[PDB]
RNA sequence: UGAGGGAAAGGUGAAAAGAACCCCGGGAGGGGAGUGAAAUAGAGCCUGAAACCGUGGGCUUACAAGCAGUCACGGCCCCGC
RNA sequence: GCGAAUGCCGGCAUGAGUAACGAUAAAGAGGGUGAGAAUCCCUCUCGCCGUAAGCCCAAGGGUUCCUACGCAAUGGUCGU
RNA sequence: UGGCACCUCGAUGUCGGCUCGUCGCAUCCUGGGGCUGAAGAAGGUCCCAAGGGUUGGGCUGUUCGCCCAUUAAAGCGGCACGCGAGCUGGGUUCAGAACGUCGUGAGACAGUUCGGUCUCUAUCCGCCACGGGCGCAGGAGGCUUGAGGGGGGCUCUUCCUAGUACGAGAGGACCGGAAGGGACGCACCUCUGGUUUCCCAGCUGUCCCUCCAGGGGCAUAAGCUGGGUAGCCAUGUGCGGAAGGGAUAACCGCUGAAAGCAUCUAAGCGGGAAGCCCGCCCCAAGAUGAGGCCUCCCACGGCGUCAAGCCGGUAAGGACCCGGGAAGACCACCCGGUGGAUGGGCCGGGGGUGUAAGCGCCGCGAGGCGUUGAGCCGACCGGUCCCAAUCGUCCGAGGUCU
């Protein structure tokens, strides 16, 4: 199962012999890795990578101090991408090729403390007939005396946005290899500037 | 890209002139209709010594749309007016000559009698 | 939801806020030093610089762009006259805001001290 | 230098540059075609273009042109692989450089409000490549 | 008297408990450079004016 | 409008001897000093309860579900040789 | 001889530091008084009414008019 | 539809519709199977199966019901004939008025028609999200397993097999493969189309700057019109449902006695569904059952009811304050704070707008030309320390017991 560190840096379309591709360019550069699980020592044997440079002073070491692999520490968050094997320096693009299907695990938007409409694609009333105030309002929220209370998960106004969202069977398009830059099929999760990790799909 | 109720304007001379289309031909719930599906339409108004009167229930095929067609390639393209194409039951255009341009996806979709009629395909 | 939007917006509408800058330029290039409100302040030094970049140029249309924002004539001919030579040597940013404490009593809101670098 | 027209840059080396600028005015263009199976049979379509969306490397331009009583416009990329895309009369005038008020009046009174230019046509004659310096001596 | 009313008043143990959050925090007070007296960081020493620059007006 | 309806509001001290004067405070408000049997008898001031609002001390509560109580065991604190 | 009468009278709570603070015509800045100024006085800009949001009378109200001294109380905040 | 009259007359808002769902199967379809008066397709009936769907309209206030076009289907019910501290008031259950009938009349009709006040502030439970305190038996920075919980759990058409099997023929499959659709869910703004409030251009009336020119204010809380980058969306784009494993319901079995035969069952072993659990993704150690791993610091610096559980500074760290952010109601999360590109200004690029002001020429003039793809720039991307994060301040273990 083969992942990387990477992070949006735009999109834009691609053309191939007929149709064009609205690929997504993404930068999933050289990833120094840090610590390997082991099945002896903690059992699930994943494998902790961490992607962009970081000078030495704003780093607090419980985080500086690790040992002889990476000594360079980087910034972002140490990702663990579940059962891949590196030889052991980094990860490079190269372990992936054209032609496979890739899952994109990123950081959608948040859309604040988002509305009912907006957040759950509802209807509610109508703008002309009479209508007092629910032009956007959810409307009923449940029944009179049994059962009583609303039930969990009532789909209503929050937090909409903002949460690990994984897009699954994306193909690769094309690989840089002097920048190591990835081109997917569009749709990835997160801002520009959102930390994904990038794993194969299955779909067997 | 069209609807119910939408006045579809006649390119073919089977007599019929304007006709409103009422449902979409795909499935359970229809919503839109691209160009090259099959729709039911009822004529509103047409012209004399034709084999179609008012308020006929007949079967069309969009030939253009107001609101894009996308080419796979990336390129789009758009028309004027909506316009259909008086089909029969069995995918056969009543009339011999067929009005103004259509499209290319007839072609894909199945018609090549009524592109091979029209003379200026887009 | 301002996703990327700068905009500033002062709880007030688009004509009060580009004629409070026109206002706040008035009042900050007659006297120099100014002390007013943090956010108002905050985008006014990006209006002022701007005004004081296009005070650089000096070609008879420029001047017109000042006139654009300064309808006062003699405040335009005094800061053409008097501000733009020594400021020639300095690329950018020639609006210091420094806060200053004291809030106000009927406001509880900080205050902003704001003048033009030396 | 994470981010901007250095990494977008990368995707452009295959950019199609050579093809000539124009301004909103009349012109015709071919395009590669697929259909039954072949993908031969290069198409021209001329006309006025509309919108002059330029965007990085995608860029968009429409050519409207009447077709048979039918205004039918079209949505090109500039960059997908047509071959030619010569413009017959220079006509321009662009006061406005979205000219879309052109969908309401479809008569005579089209190139009245856009005008025939007189400066893109002297130094497209005075830039009209012809100097015979190939093989001249 | 309209929709939303009330039912029943909160006890002390309530309303005791909702006031709990709310509270004064002490403002930070760093020392002057140059007065001897406190001031929150980041603002103008208010005797001493940032080290006698740009100050409250002296003779 | 009007015919008409229609309130609440007593208490310093024996004698104002009603707090001179110093200080903080813009003033108000007091802290001292003094008069006074008493000044929590300070000027709408005798006694001054309860609801209510706080301050200080002992016990107990962040894994327990109750018209909040009663009984039992135990722990902690305070009286009493 | 009170605990009940959607009892009465007087005080104090909950609602709660919550809604509102009264036409979406619009405020900003520099000085002065003052212990204390977004709100008071002066000056420079901006906006609003201008068949009035301007002026003159009769109704009506009864010193609300002016000056000087002050903020016990009032001004839906402060306020000299 | 009833019967009863048991809480409700100091009142529990009545029909219908819109939004929002949830549940049962006695299943409308999709998924399996038995029988058939099942040659094949299309059928009829019954058993299991509620996982997902159950259209867009006309008519009437209608639930219901009747028609148009489709689909595989336009299921029956409950949840105060779900839902008025959500909405609608079309009918009925208000005062006006009229029609037909009854009544001498006043008036009445479970007969008809027009019109007719639908009540800003959430106290507690519930729910959607985000927090503070404390705990996690030394204190912190990270990474992460998953006890458990929800989402999605769809479905049609065309072609090869194959016009073969079957049937005289009309007709026309099971098994398996390939492609494209209808709805719903997630993500994005590159293509298409919107908004983009002062970003640009043009224009009318008035006033002002200074007469001309050129500008500014108002005509909306944009003065109108045409555009409009970033951002936010769908009308756009890319994906999702699975592929596979186990135990299974109906059903089909293998071996086999009871009951020398037979038998799917009494022992066992199987096959067998959109059904269940696995599997995908996020929530998640307040899973006190408080998990696991790496790294940094740590005896006294004084003394009890002794290793703070009597206290003052302090190590790792954290907190306050400021700049900010596709992070955000507040809070919280994330990146920085001179060892800096974090924000503002400027520069360069992209992009919006379209030939700026002025000068010269032509024309009596309005106006047109060259200077000029110039001038103007809100966000997109880098660089620049020019300005602002200057100085700083406060908590923080001192390593309990078998
Ligand atoms: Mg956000
Ligand atoms: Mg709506
Ligand atoms: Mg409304
Ligand atoms: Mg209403
Ligand atoms: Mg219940
Ligand atoms: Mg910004
Ligand atoms: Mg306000
Ligand atoms: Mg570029
Ligand atoms: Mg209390
Ligand atoms: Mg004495
Ligand atoms: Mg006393
Ligand atoms: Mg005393
Ligand atoms: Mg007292
Ligand atoms: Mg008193
Ligand atoms: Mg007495
Ligand atoms: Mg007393
Ligand atoms: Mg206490
Ligand atoms: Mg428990
Ligand atoms: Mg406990
Ligand atoms: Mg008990
Ligand atoms: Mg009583
Ligand atoms: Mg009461
Ligand atoms: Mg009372
Ligand atoms: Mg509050
Ligand atoms: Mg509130
Ligand atoms: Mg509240
Ligand atoms: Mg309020
Ligand atoms: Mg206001
Ligand atoms: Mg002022
Ligand atoms: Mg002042
Ligand atoms: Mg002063
Ligand atoms: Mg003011
Ligand atoms: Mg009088
Ligand atoms: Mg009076
Ligand atoms: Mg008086
Ligand atoms: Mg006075
Ligand atoms: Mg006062
Ligand atoms: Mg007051
Ligand atoms: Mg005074
Ligand atoms: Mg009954
Ligand atoms: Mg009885
Ligand atoms: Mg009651
Ligand atoms: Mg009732
Ligand atoms: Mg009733
Ligand atoms: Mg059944
Ligand atoms: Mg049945
Ligand atoms: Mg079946
Ligand atoms: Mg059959
Ligand atoms: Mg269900
Ligand atoms: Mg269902
Ligand atoms: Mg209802
Ligand atoms: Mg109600
Ligand atoms: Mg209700
Ligand atoms: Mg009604
Ligand atoms: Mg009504
Ligand atoms: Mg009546
Ligand atoms: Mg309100
Ligand atoms: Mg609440
Ligand atoms: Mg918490
Ligand atoms: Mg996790
Ligand atoms: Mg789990
Ligand atoms: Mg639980
Ligand atoms: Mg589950
Ligand atoms: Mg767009
Ligand atoms: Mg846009
Ligand atoms: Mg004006
Ligand atoms: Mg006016
Ligand atoms: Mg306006
Ligand atoms: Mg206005
Ligand atoms: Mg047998
Ligand atoms: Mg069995
Ligand atoms: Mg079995
Ligand atoms: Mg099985
Ligand atoms: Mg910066
Ligand atoms: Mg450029
Ligand atoms: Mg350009
Ligand atoms: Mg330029
Ligand atoms: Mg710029
Ligand atoms: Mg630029
Ligand atoms: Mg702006
Ligand atoms: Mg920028
Ligand atoms: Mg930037
Ligand atoms: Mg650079």
């Amino acid at each position: 199962m083969k992942g990387i560190l990477g992070v949006k840096v735009g999109m834009t379309r691609i053309f191939r012999d007929d149709r064009a591709v609205p690929v997504t360019v993404i930068l999933a550069g050289p990833c120094p890795v840090v610590q390997r699980r082991t099945p002896e020592k903690d059992g699930y044997t994943a494998v902790q990578l961490g992607f962009l440079p970081q000078n030495p002073k704003r780093v607090n070491r419980p985080l500086k101090g690790h040992f002889a692999k990476a000594g360079v520490e980087p910034v972002r968050i140490l990702r663990e991408i579940r059962d891949f094997n590196p030889e052991g320096d980094t990860v490079t693009v190269e372990i992936f090729k054209p032609g496979e299907r890739v899952d994109v695990t990123g950081t959608s938007k948040g859309r604040g403390f988002a509305g009912v409409m907006k957040r759950w694609n509802f209807a509610g009333g109508p703008d002309s007939h009479g209508a007092h105030k629910i032009h956007r309002h959810p409307g009923s929220i449940g029944n009179r005396k049994t059962p009583g209370r609303v039930y969990k998960g009532k789909k209503m106004a929050g937090h909409y946005g903002a949460e690990r969202v994984t897009v699954m069977n994306l193909e690769v398009v094309d690989v840089i290899p002097e920048e190591n830059l990835l081109l997917v099929k569009g749709a990835v999760p997160g801002p520009n500037g959102g930390l994904v990790i990038v794993r194969e799909t299955k779909k067997a | 890209m069209i609807q119910p109720q939408t006045y579809l304007e006649v390119a073919d001379n089977t007599g019929a002139r304007k006709i409103m289309c009422i449902r979409v031909l795909k499935g359970s719930n229809a919503k839109y209709a691209t160009v090259g599906d099959v729709i039911v339409a009822s004529v509103k108004e047409a012209i004399p010594r034709g084999a179609v009167k008012e308020g006929d229930v007949v079967k069309a095929v969009v030939v253009r749309t107001k609101k894009e067609i996308k080419r796979p390639d990336g390129s789009a393209i758009r028309f004027d007016d909506n316009a259909a194409v008086i089909i029969n039951n069995q995918l056969e255009p009543r009339g011999t000559r067929v009005f103004g341009p259509v499209a290319r996806e007839l072609r894909e979709k199945g018609f090549m009698k009524i592109v091979s009629l029209a003379p200026e395909v887009l | 939801m301002r996703h990327l939007k700068s905009g500033r917006k002062l709880n007030r509408h688009s004509s009060h806020r580009l004629a409070l800058y026109r206002n706040q330029a008035k009042s900050l290039l007659t006297h120099g030093r100014i002390t007013t409100t943090v956010p108002k302040a905050k985008e006014l030094r990006g209006f002022v610089d701007h005004l004081i970049h296009l005070a650089k140029r000096g070609d008879l249309h420029a001047r017109r762009l000042v006139l654009r924002d300064l309808q006062d004539v003699k405040l335009v001919r005094k800061l053409f006259d008097e501000i733009a030579p020594r400021y020639r040597d300095r690329q950018g940013g020639y609006t210091r805001v420094l806060k200053l404490a004291e809030r106000r009593r009927g406001d509880g809101a900080p205050l902003a001290l704001v003048e033009l670098v030396e | 230098m994470n981010r901007g027209a250095l990494i977008k840059l990368v995707e452009s080396r295959y950019v199609r540059t050579d093809l000539p600028e124009f301004r909103p005015g009349d012109t015709v263009r071919v395009s590669y075609k697929v259909k039954e199976g072949n993908r031969t049979r290069i198409q021209d379509f001329e006309g006025i273009v509309i919108r002059i969306r330029r965007n990085g490397f995608n860029t968009t331009f429409t050519v409207r042109k009447v077709s048979y009583g039918v205004g039918v416009e079209r949505i090109f990329p500039l960059h997908s692989p047509l071959i030619q895309k010569i413009d017959i009369v220079q006509r321009g005038r662009a006061r406005r450089a979205k000219l879309y008020f052109i969908r309401n009046l479809s008569d005579r009174e089209i190139r009245r409000k856009l005008r025939a230019d007189r400066k893109r046509i002297d130094q497209d004659r005075a830039a009209e490549r012809a100097a015979k310096e190939e093989a001249q001596k | 008297a309209k929709h939303p009313v009330p039912k029943k008043k909160t006890s002390k143990a309530r309303r005791d408990a909702r006031r709990s959050h709310h509270a004064l925090t002490p403002p930070t007070l760093v020392p002057c450079p140059e007065c001897k007296a406190m001031k929150p960081p980041h603002t103008v020493c208010p005797e001493c004016g940032y080290y006698a620059g740009r100050k409250v007006l002296e003779v």
